[PDB]
RNA sequence: GCUAAACCUAGCCCCAAACCCACUCCACCUUACUACCACAACCUUAGCCAAACCAUUUACCCAAAUAAAGUAUAGGCGAUAGAAAUUGGGCGCAAUAGAUAUAGUACCGCAAGGGAAAGAUGAAAAAACCAAGCAUAAUAUAGCAAGGACUAACCCCUAUACCUUCUGCAUAAUGAAUUAACUAGAAAUAACUUUGCAAGGAGAGCCAAAGCUAAGACCCCCGAAACCAGACGAGCUACCUAAGAACAGCUAAAAGAGCACACCCGUCUAUGUAGCAAAAUAGUGGGAAGAUUUAUAGGUAGAGGCGACAAACCUA
RNA sequence: CCUCCGCAUAAGCCUGCGUCAGAUCACUGAACUGACAAUUAACAGCCCAAUAUCUACAAUCAACCAACAAGUCAUUAUUACCCUCACUGUCAACCCAACACAGGCAUGCUCAUAAGGAAAGGUUAAAAAAAGUAAAAGGAACUCGGCAAAUCUUACCCCGCCUGUUUACCAAAAACAUCACCUCUAGCAUCACCAGUAUUAGAGGCACCGCCUGCCCAGUGAUCACUUGUUCCUUAAAUAGGGACCUGUAUGAAUGGCUCCACGAGGGUUCAGCUGUCUCUUACUUUUAACCAGUGAAAUUGACCUGCCCGUGAAGAGGCGGGCAUAACACAGCAAGACGAGAAGACCCUAUGGAGCUUUAAUUUAUUAAUGCAAACACCUGCAUUAAAAAUUUCGGUUGGGGCGACCUCGGAGCAGAACCCAACCUCCGAGCAGUACAUGCUAAGACUUCACCAGUCAAAGCGAACCUCAAUUGAUCCA
């Protein structure tokens, strides 16, 4: 990715990542399963809905997103009405 | 002078095109230096000269940018002394 | 599958005391 | 290794390659009549529809009739008496010069497709087989089917021995007989499939069966000749055609091991090649009659031959057995087939 | 480059003009025809092919007299020199020309055919139908362009209703008016092409230069295979 | 004790400020620097490279710093590209450095073009020691050159040079004659560490569920064959053009004839191989009035020319 | 004693062995430095008032003769026209090759000089090396081969007709060209071809000449009638009938084979001689050499106080182990070792490195030409199509010594002894589904996992209803 922009000199963010992924204010990234769209008539119903859900990430897939993307994507965002509202912060996390 | 690709997809070969306009000779009558011209001109010219109604309204009216030729300046230069004279 | 030479310039040979 | 060949094999093509071995061994064989069963191999192969009798026969064959097709075993058996032939068999075919091609088989009201269509020449060695009610039925080569489908048909068989070696193709043959015999038929060992090698069954079972029907592994001559791939005559399966005649022998020894005494083995090849159609026969016999000494009789079919006459086109110069040659008149499958009993 | 033709003369004249040699180059200096290189000098007679052309302040039908039969460098017919009135000039001479011959010129389109005698030269309308002609115009007044070769010999068709059709050596037909000119005859040098070129020297003077080194498969295309059938082309053995 | 060593100042670099020189007499676009006689300029950059290949694609100056914002948006939706409204003198070099510069000179090249090196007294010249290499002063059994020692230099005993790439490697394989000078780790997110202030931090913009502000601390050097654009080259050689010049003697029915000088070429041998020579010499040979050889001037130019095709020649 | 050199002009160079003073292989001097001189035009360069107009017939002792490739050299009319010798080159031992270089270099006169030059610094007479001269008896026995020296022969064979051309610097040929013969294309003007025109011009093939070798023209009757073919008129449309036409031309091979003269620094064989090529080498001279005197390089070089045998290092030790040997120091030879020195590395493999060439590899048609449709009233412009000619880019992986391929994903079988994983490579067997439901609905605790990620797998409870088999049976993202 350019570390340094030619017209500003600033990071650039991968847009690959971000209109694959959300990420959580806390340090979550979100996906969806990869093929969910695909052959579904092979696919057994609980295959399928192992498919519908939206997954986490691992700690060294979520640090490689954090560096492909900006700060701007990692402020904290009040929107109206998002249904991802709850899931920003932690709860009763010792370590 | 531009570039095209090739069958009207980006994933298609880039080419060099140019556009050339098509040109006709033609008979102009000036009111004003009562003169007869042969002009090399396009069809769009014609057609400024139809909705002007007449050669000198067209060369009267048109400022510099559009005429785009230096014999038309020098046309318009010489009704423009006529008029003042 | 040939070298040509070189020549080393001609002042430092041409020098006096 | 060496990557630079002063002289390298021409690029033929599979087909081109199997012509090539025909043009140049059929040639001595047949003479003057080579000519006429090449231009009918490589035309068009016309077909027969066998009527299943599990499905409503009747309607079916009024259908037939209304296409101008007639049935030819019927007529056949109206001019035989002019051992008996396989009952219970009926297969119309169109005439001489009428080239037209059957409608495809479509599922019939109980559910079952209403007839087959297949190659009449392959429906004459089940006929060779002299089939009673009560008997027991070997076929050592049963996939892709067919003739398996017309032993099935004629009723007359107790319990069905079917065996092929690949089980991509058992797989076809497993679904040709769901999808035309009903389960009610197939119940418990009536029909048994199995997918083991040929040859161990002459050691596996013998003195088990009173009809066996051989159909050996060949050079396929139509279907060389058209199918590109997985062509028997493609140069790097050149090791095969060399281990291809002993194993004809193996096959057929092991149905003759396993036939009753008295027992009726019928053996069917779908080529012309005379050294896969009578040296191998004659290489069986003397084989178990030297080394596990079992005396083996070979009835001749010409009373057979004479009947079909008018249908089917026969070689005559064939030392014993039949042979059928394709002629553009009657085209049928290029296939030879004989009856023989061991005496004891 | 800097390249001038050497053909810068505007007035006619008898005297032999100095030639420069091409060697198939161009003005642009580049070669553009093979095979041609320096041999002997050559001087170039100017020929007059507008065979009717009568003297300044002159009309009509006039005559010419036989002076000369000379070999010419810079064409394979033998050229005659002819005077008359108070003019000489060079023209291509016929099989039998010989000095001192008398030569008629007339562009008089008679209603009965003219007559037939070899060297002079009629309009093709006054020429009767089957003679052999040389030194023919397309258009009239243009010139002679069509049959100027020795022992070249054209010879006129059909004349219906103001069209003449010949046929050039070429054994091809050619409309032209009757108004045109030709003269009457085969053209000087036969067997021009019975002459052998001894030995690679002679081309060499002849100004010729040696055919190139590098081997060519063929001149014309491979006829190009269809979609249907490919495999038959090319069918290994 | 020689060869040497040592030097401080010519000047230069980055800024700021400010809009620059176009010059006595003579000559100078013809073969420039030569007193003196009848054609014409404007015309999309490409490519390397990135995509770990490559084929669409891949930042390049456009007229206010900051912020909006690496946002909207674009894109084999991938590499990557990317707005707008809106807001508003010296912690420099000091002769291998610093300019290439004492100078675009000498020198090198047909031309375009390439391109150096070096100096040092004192107010006045009208006044001591240290690199390599050597010398003073060759050498005495035995062996990575030393170490342990010893009264004692050697003798005694112990001891398989260095770097780099391979699993071992003693040694195998690259690299080093030696001395002096010069010659190679550049930066973000995020963390940690230490401060200030704290539900707020920051000298607009931004972040914040103890955070925010500031600092500290992390990302090398030399090397291809290539590809593209614009100039320069046919004084060598290939071919052609113009106007020339050369070819003794002897035999020949007289000739791209024969023998044979000068000339042109280069068969075979030997010498030479940092040579006399980046292709020569001695002898022996092929042609030697011809498709011959040769002097002068001109022409054809690299996406090309030229070619009795050898992939030949177009300044070793 | 030598001279294939000289003297001159041109071309090139630019004061580069004249004088005088200092100064430094060779003079303490000169081809060094400084100062001073010089090359004189008659030779040569440097030219010409205008407009028309003229200029057919070679050169060769040009005479006789003889050609072919067809050739360097001329004016006249009228107008205008009266001043004079200016300007420049002129030297030398000299130029292009990095050099005072055995090389390159045009013409005239001298063809051996009337001009121009000097192979030996001194000595000695080793080896090895170079170039000569002579050699008993023998005469190719040498050798890949008579290479070389000699001597100054004869008959053939293969290939190419010949003279000619070619890889400048490893190939001179059997390759190329070539007379002749054959194929293709072109019916025509003012920059090539060409001031040409089908007996011509261009693009090619083969290689002279001399011979043998030439047909899909429709069959039978006999220039005549039928039978065919090709068209039409029928025919619903065919068994197919009825009319029309094929006698205004006519062959054919850039086909193949066989002789033959002459020629060749071509390749092979052979007779006769000949000679130190050899049996079997020798002697002398010159060069070199080695010494004295002067001048004075280059590759190379970790440091070296630098031995032999055996072992070890698998091969490979001066240096390691065990023995043996051993005062120090020049000069001359030799080439066994120092894996001796020097190079644009010969071969094999690799690089998601290049480049040249070809094509039926992929992408195209920017260019050129033709055709069509618009536009305009023959060209031009836009759009489209067909060819030519081009351009840009690529050439996956594993395994294969006498081949003419087998493989690449998933599941088994031989190897796997008892949690997990693991018998490579190879040799074999299968899979790219099928059948049955149609709650193969929704939702959700906790877990398993093919050694990562992606994927994959099991499932309690709950909401709503009812009283699956199968070893594998499969495919991410973008995009549509
Ligand atoms: C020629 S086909 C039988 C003809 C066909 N089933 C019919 O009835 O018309 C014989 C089949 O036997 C199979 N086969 C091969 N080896 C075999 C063996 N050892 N035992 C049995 N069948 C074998 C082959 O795969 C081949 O397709
Ligand atoms: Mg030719
Ligand atoms: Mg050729
Ligand atoms: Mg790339
Ligand atoms: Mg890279
Ligand atoms: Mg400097
Ligand atoms: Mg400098
Ligand atoms: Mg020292
Ligand atoms: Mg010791
Ligand atoms: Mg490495
Ligand atoms: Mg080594
Ligand atoms: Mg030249
Ligand atoms: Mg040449
Ligand atoms: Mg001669
Ligand atoms: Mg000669
Ligand atoms: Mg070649
Ligand atoms: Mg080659
Ligand atoms: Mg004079
Ligand atoms: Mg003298
Ligand atoms: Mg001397
Ligand atoms: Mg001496
Ligand atoms: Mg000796
Ligand atoms: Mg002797
Ligand atoms: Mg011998
Ligand atoms: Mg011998
Ligand atoms: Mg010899
Ligand atoms: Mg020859
Ligand atoms: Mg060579
Ligand atoms: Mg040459
Ligand atoms: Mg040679
Ligand atoms: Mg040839
Ligand atoms: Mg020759
Ligand atoms: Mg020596
Ligand atoms: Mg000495
Ligand atoms: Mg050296
Ligand atoms: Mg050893
Ligand atoms: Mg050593
Ligand atoms: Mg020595
Ligand atoms: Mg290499
Ligand atoms: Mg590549
Ligand atoms: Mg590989
Ligand atoms: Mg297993
Ligand atoms: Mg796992
Ligand atoms: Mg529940």
């Amino acid at each position: 990715l350019t570390y340094f922009s030619a017209r500003k000199g600033k990071r650039k963010t991968v847009k690959a990542v971000i209109d694959r992924f959300l990420r959580l204010h806390c340090g979550l990234w979100v996906r969806r399963k990869a093929g969910y769209k695909k052959k579904l008539w092979k696919k057994t119903p609980a295959r399928k809905k192992r498919l519908r859900e939206f997954v986490f990430c691992n700690k060294t897939q979520s640090k490689l997103l954090d560096k492909m993307t900006t700060s701007f994507w990692k402020r904290r965002n009040w929107y109206v009405d998002d249904p991802y509202q709850k899931y920003h912060d932690r709860t009763n996390l010792k370590v | 002078l531009g570039q095209i690709y090739a069958n009207n997809d980006k994933l298609s070969k880039r080419l060099k095109k140019v556009w050339k306009p098509q040109l006709f000779e033609r008979e102009f009558y000036s009111e004003i230096l009562d003169k007869k011209f042969t002009v090399t001109v396009t069809m769009r010219t014609l057609d400024l000269i139809d909705e002007a109604y007449g050669l000198d309204f067209y060369i009267l009216k048109t400022p510099k940018e559009d005429l785009c030729s230096k014999f038309g300046m020098d046309l318009k230069r010489g009704m423009l002394l006529r008029l003042a004279r | 599958r040939f070298t040509p030479p070189i020549y080393q310039p001609k002042f430092k040979t041409e020098k006096e005391f | 290794y060496k990557k630079k060949w002063a002289a390298t094999e021409p690029k033929f093509p599979a087909v081109r390659l199997a012509l090539q071995n025909f043009d140049m061994t059929y040639s001595v064989q047949f003479g003057d009549l080579w000519p006429s069963i090449r231009v009918s191999l490589l035309s068009e192969q016309k077909y027969g529809a066998l009527v299943n009798n599990f499905a409503a026969w009747d309607h079916v064959s009024a259908k037939l009739e209304q296409l101008s097709a007639k049935d030819f075993v019927n007529e056949a058996i109206s001019h035989w008496e002019l051992w008996a032939c396989s009952p219970n068999l009926r297969c119309f075919t169109f005439d001489r010069g009428d080239i037209s091609r059957f409608p495809p088989a479509r599922p019939g009201s109980l559910g079952v497709m209403e007839y087959y269509l297949m190659d009449a020449a392959s429906l004459l060695p089940v006929l060779a087989l002299g089939l009673q009610p009560g008997d027991i039925v070997l076929d050592l080569c049963a996939a892709p089917g067919g003739k398996t489908l017309a032993l099935l048909q004629t009723g007359c068989c107790r319990n069905l021995a079917a065996n092929d070696l690949s089980p991509s193709r058992i797989a076809r043959l497993q679904k040709i007989l769901h999808s035309y015999v009903p389960e009610e038929i197939r119940d418990g060992n009536q029909v048994r499939v199995t997918s083991w090698d040929g040859r161990k069954w002459g050691e596996l079972e013998g003195d088990t069966y009173d009809r066996v029907l051989v159909d050996v592994p060949c050079t396929t001559d139509r279907h060389s000749l058209h199918e590109e791939e997985n062509n028997i005559f493609k140069r790097s399966r050149k090791k095969e055609r060399q281990i291809l005649p002993v194993l004809q022998v193996q096959l057929l020894a092991a149905g003759l091991l396993a036939t009753k005494p008295g027992g009726h083995v019928v053996y069917s090849t779908c080529s012309l090649s005379h050294l896969q159609n009578e040296y191998v026969v004659q290489g069986a016999i003397e084989l178990l009659a030297n080394q596990y000494s079992i005396q083996v009789q070979v009835e001749d079919l010409t009373h057979f031959r004479r009947v079909f006459m008018d249908t089917f086109c026969f070689f005559s110069s064939c030392q014993v057995g039949e042979l059928v040659i394709p002629n553009l008149m009657a085209n049928f499958g290029p296939m030879y087939f004989c009856k023989m009993r061991r005496l004891t | 480059a800097n390249f001038v033709s050497w053909k810068s003369r505007t007035k006619y004249t008898i005297t032999p003009v100095k030639m420069r040699k091409s060697g198939g180059r161009d003005h642009t200096g580049r070669i553009r025809v093979h095979g041609i290189g320096g041999g002997h000098k050559q001087r170039y007679r100017m020929i007059d092919f507008l065979r009717f052309r009568p003297e300044e302040t002159k009309s009509g039908p006039f005559e010419e007299k036989v002076i000369q039969v000379r070999y010419d460098p810079c064409r394979s017919a033998d050229i005659a020199l002819v005077a008359g009135g108070s003019r000489k000039r060079w023209i291509i001479a016929t099989e039998n020309m010989q000095a001192g011959d008398t030569i008629l010129n007339s562009n008089h389109i008679g209603r009965m055919a003219v007559a037939a005698r070899e060297g002079d030269a009629h309009p093709l309308g006054a020429l009767p139908v089957g003679t052999l002609i040389n030194n023919v115009e397309s258009e009239p007044g243009r010139g002679a362009q069509y049959i100027r070769a020795a022992g070249t010999c054209g010879v006129l068709l059909r004349k219906v209703n103001g069209t003449a059709i010949i046929q050039l050596p070429s054994k091809r037909q050619m409309q032209v008016l009757e108004t045109c000119v030709a003269t009457v005859g085969r053209v000087s040098n036969v067997d021009h092409n019975k002459r052998v070129i001894g030995k690679a020297g002679r081309n060499r003077w002849l100004g010729k230069r040696p055919n190139s080194g590098r081997w060519h498969r063929k001149g014309g295309w491979a006829g190009r295979k269809i979609r249907p059938l490919p495999p038959m082309k090319s069918y290994v053995k």
